[PDB]
RNA sequence: UGUAACGGGGCUAAACCAUGCACCGAAGCUGCGGCAGCGACGCUUAUGCGUUGUUGGGUAGGGGAGCGUUCUGUAAGCCUGCGAAGGUGUGCUGUGAGGCAUGCUGGAGGUAUCAGAAGUGCGAAUGCUGACAUAAGUAACGAUAAAGCGGGUGAAAAGCCC
RNA sequence: CCCGGCGAGGGGAGUGAAAAAGAACCUGAAACCGUGUACGUACAAGCAGUGGGAGCACGCUUAGGCGUGUGACUGCGUACC
């Protein structure tokens, strides 16, 4: 804090407590005894850990059918409308579009959209998961995910 | 609204001893 | 009918003129004006210029005869006060309030 | 149910009138003070002045037993620079024979304003005659 | 015409279709009750108990709330032991009224 | 030569009790020109027994 | 996260101030001594919910003794006859007899007379 | 300092010794209801108990279970200008920290549930800052060189001008 | 517009959804200081409360009492850290 070690006043003899300098905890302007610092709050998560509640989340978005397995979903140009109205016809919205591969044209028509997601299966989160109310993936994106859960 | 500055010596306590 | 009348921001302290208060407290404006008239207090002449204030206020923007008028509601209650530093003996300073009030008439014919 | 608390404005008291003759003093002022408090009366409240009203005659005709006749002794100080005053039963039945019933019966009731209320009842007088009769006084026997 | 009688641990007395505040009971809020434990009986006449608990006296009695009590704050505190409790209380009753009493 | 501790509002009120003021209530209307005056004192505008005084 | 303590506080404040509410000068004004009267009252409202079962205990003695001297018997040898006669009236119950129903009270004591002799 | 060596009155039994029967007397025991802890049995099996017994004063201190405050996710959800937060009352409810509802003020933000993170709770430290009391309408009004009167101006003149 | 000293300050009018939003200006708490109403208090002693409790003044349904405020009198009771 801002200031000086000066002491405010003598040591004894005044009428008043005894204070070693104005920047003490107890003073109005400056103090805070346990002033915080900038650290990190990253957990470490063993790799079977992290890996047993992925298979976990996954078995149960299966047993609430929250999941859905689709062939390939793509749009055949980058407009919001035609994922809209894909969706719409599908009956989706709060969905997760993990698909196999990022395609440029699905990414930027999601992009927009804030209830609809797209990512690939590498960019998948637990929270992003359980978060969602539907995930669809596609036969190669379930196929990359088997081989690389083992 | 300065608090006071100058407190005095105190007066020389009687000699109890 | 209310026909109030403050004044506010008194030079002088709520104390000092509340006694002159009590003196009119109750009474007819008839007699509460030659009572302040004839008072040895500022209290007197500052409470007399509210009465007469709110007399005017009730003759002008309301019912007129003034006559049958009694003080139904006087108080006064201090106000903000100023602080003034006075230097003592021995190189001490103490602080000096300089006291002020706010005077409130309410005169109604009932 | 809450329990019956006399109320002292529908409260009744009796008169009665004590001959305070071969008498023992202190037997005789623990009735008076029994009778005064209201004790005696089934409605007895420890807040409310049930008792009686009682007038005490031929107070100086009050005995007391052994030595106490000349050995009793009542200080009381006057609350100056050396005021303390004493006087037996002799001076004090010579002085004023209805103090030392009064002072008696003081000391046997409770202190304090109710304290002080019921001793306002007794009524001492030296003779054996009473300006009291409008009032229907019987006598009682105790 | 009253009657007292040993119900909840103490003893009661109610008048002829008198309501009484007592402790309370496993009965029905619209349920009459059983009170065949009578301590005395008093009439124009007076009758009184040779034995406790008459011999023939009965108190009919019809339940009508079965509510708590006010809330009562107990609070404990030591001296400059660095101790203090406290505590809320609302005690059950049962709300009955008198409909007949027997002899 | 000081307080042990502050005295209470209730007796401070106690103490102010006898500070209240007190009115005339003798106000004297002069017989010739009638204005309200104190007793033995001349008018505001300068008569007293009814004859002027000040001649001003 | 700086955390205020404002509104706790004067909500805390409050509840005291409600239970100190009636008392004298700054008993009820001043939470620094509100808090003490309303701890002492706690205390004793404590200890006289046991010393009211007394007191009154104590005040329906002195009512059955008064009834009982004026009827011609004394407080112990009449809780004697109860006894003695197997009558399970309380204090409570006897008190209240002896206020109001005078000829009960009478009956009571017969008995209890006659269960002595 | 004042009786002042029964607590006082007062007592010749209202004192002392012995015997006997009664009563008063605590938060002790019992009676009635309620809550919680621990060990058991019959049976429920993540929890009720027809039940069984017992325990529940408590500082230093150890153990267990919780309320509330700010912020993050849930939450672009939900409540909300036919009125949010805050303020001030009242009425209910929980063993407690608390919670709920509503009147008035207020005026636009608030946040369930389940989790997570703390500048997470104040009555004291001759604590810090601001505000306001107390003494108190009290001491004081700063050289004991000294003022008085008329006139003038002014709402008002012992203090200003002549 | 009116009182006031060609003031301070206030009362009407007017602007505004709101002027106890009037520039001393959002909300406006506590200490502290007042006015009004109800009750108590001038023969009574002490951590100022708690238990009991009369009377009185206001509200209820019932005509019996319950609620709120006050609290005579009385038992017990020597603050907190």
């Amino acid at each position: 804090v801002t200031g000086s070690g000066k002491k405010p006043w003598r040591q004894k003899g005044t009428g008043r407590a005894r204070s070693g300098s104005i920047k003490s905890p107890i003073w109005r302007s400056g103090g805070v005894t346990f002033a915080a610092r900038p650290q990190d709050h990253s957990q470490k998560v063993n790799k079977k850990m992290y890996r047993g509640a992925l298979k976990s989340i996954l078995s149960e978005l299966v047993r609430q059918d929250r999941l859905i397995v689709v062939e390939k979903f793509s749009v055949e140009a980058p407009k919001t409308k035609l994922l809209a109205q894909k969706l719409k016809d599908m009956a989706l919205e709060d969905v997760l579009i993990i698909t196999g591969e990022l395609d440029e044209n699905l990414f930027l028509a999601a992009r927009n959209l804030h209830k609809v997601d797209v990512r690939d299966a590498t960019g998948i989160d637990p929270v992003s998961l359980i978060a969602f109310d539907k995930v669809v993936m596609t036969a190669d994106a379930v196929k990359q995910v088997e081989e690389m859960l083992a | 609204n300065n608090r006071p500055v100058y407190i005095p010596r105190p007066r020389p306590p009687h000699p109890r001893l | 009918m209310e026909t109030i009348a403050k004044h506010r921001h008194a030079r002088s302290s709520a104390q000092k003129v509340r006694l002159v208060a009590d003196l009119i407290r109750g009474k007819k404006v008839s007699q509460a004006l030659d009572i302040l008239t004839y008072t040895n207090k500022k209290a007197a002449v500052l409470v007399k210029k509210v009465l007469e204030s709110a007399i005017a206020n009730a003759e002008h923007n309301d019912g007129a005869d003034i006559d049958d008028l009694k003080v139904t509601k006087i108080f006064v209650d201090e106000g903000p006060s100023m602080k003034r530093i006075m230097p003592r003996a021995k190189g001490r300073a103490d602080r000096i309030l300089k006291r002020t009030s706010h005077i409130t008439v309410v005169v109604s014919d009932r | 149910m809450k329990t019956f608390t006399a109320k002292p404005e529908t409260v009744k008291r009796d008169w009665y009138v004590v001959d305070a003759t071969g008498k023992t003093l202190g037997r005789l002022a623990t009735e008076l003070a029994r009778r005064l408090r209201g004790k005696h009366k089934a409605e007895y409240t420890p807040h409310v002045d049930t008792g009686d009203y009682i007038i005490v005659l031929n107070a100086d005709k009050v005995a007391v037993t052994g030595n106490k006749r000349t050995d009793k002794v009542y200080y009381h100080h006057t609350g100056h620079i050396g005021g303390i005053k004493q006087a037996t039963f002799e001076e004090m039945i010579a002085r004023r024979p209805e103090r030392v019933i009064e002072i008696a019966v003081k000391g046997m009731l409770p202190k304090g304003p109710l304290g002080r209320a019921m001793f306002r009842k007794l009524k001492v007088y030296a003779g054996n005659e009473h300006n009291h009769a409008a009032q229907q006084p019987q006598v009682l026997d105790i | 015409m009253y009657a007292v009688f040993q119900s909840g641990g103490k003893q009661h007395r109610v008048s002829e279709g008198q309501t009484v505040r007592l402790e309370k009971l496993d009965i029905a809020t619209g349920e009459t009750v059983e009170f065949a434990e009578v301590l005395m009986i008093a009439n124009g006449e007076e009758v009184k108990i040779g034995v406790p608990f008459v011999d023939g006296g009965v108190i009919k009695a019809e339940v009508v709330a079965h509510g708590r009590g006010e809330k009562v704050k107990i609070v404990k505190f030591r001296r400059r032991k660095h101790y203090r409790k406290q505590q809320g209380h609302r005690q059950w009753f049962t709300d009955v009224k008198i409909t007949g009493i027997s002899a | 030569a000081v307080q042990q501790n502050k005295p209470t509002r209730s007796k401070r009120g106690m103490r102010r009790s006898h500070d209240a003021l007190t009115a005339v209530t003798s106000l004297s209307v002069d017989k010739t020109s009638g204005e309200k005056h104190l007793r033995h004192h001349i008018t505001a505008d300068g008569y007293y027994r009814g004859r002027k005084v000040i001649a001003k | 996260a700086r955390v205020k303590r404002g509104v706790i506080a004067r909500a805390r404040h409050k509840k005291i101030l409600k239970q100190a509410k009636g008392y004298y000068g700054a008993r009820s004004r001043v939470y620094r001594v509100a808090f003490q009267a309303v701890i002492k009252a706690g205390q004793y409202a404590y200890r006289d919910r046991r010393q009211r079962k007394r007191q009154f205990r104590q005040l329906w003695i002195a009512r059955i003794n008064a009834a009982a001297r004026q009827n011609g018997i004394s407080y112990s040898k009449f809780i004697n006859g109860l006894k003695k006669a197997s009558v399970e009236i309380d204090r409570k119950i006897l008190a209240d007899i002896a206020v109001f129903d005078k000829v009960a009270f009478t009956a009571l004591v017969e008995k209890a007379k006659a269960a002595l002799a």
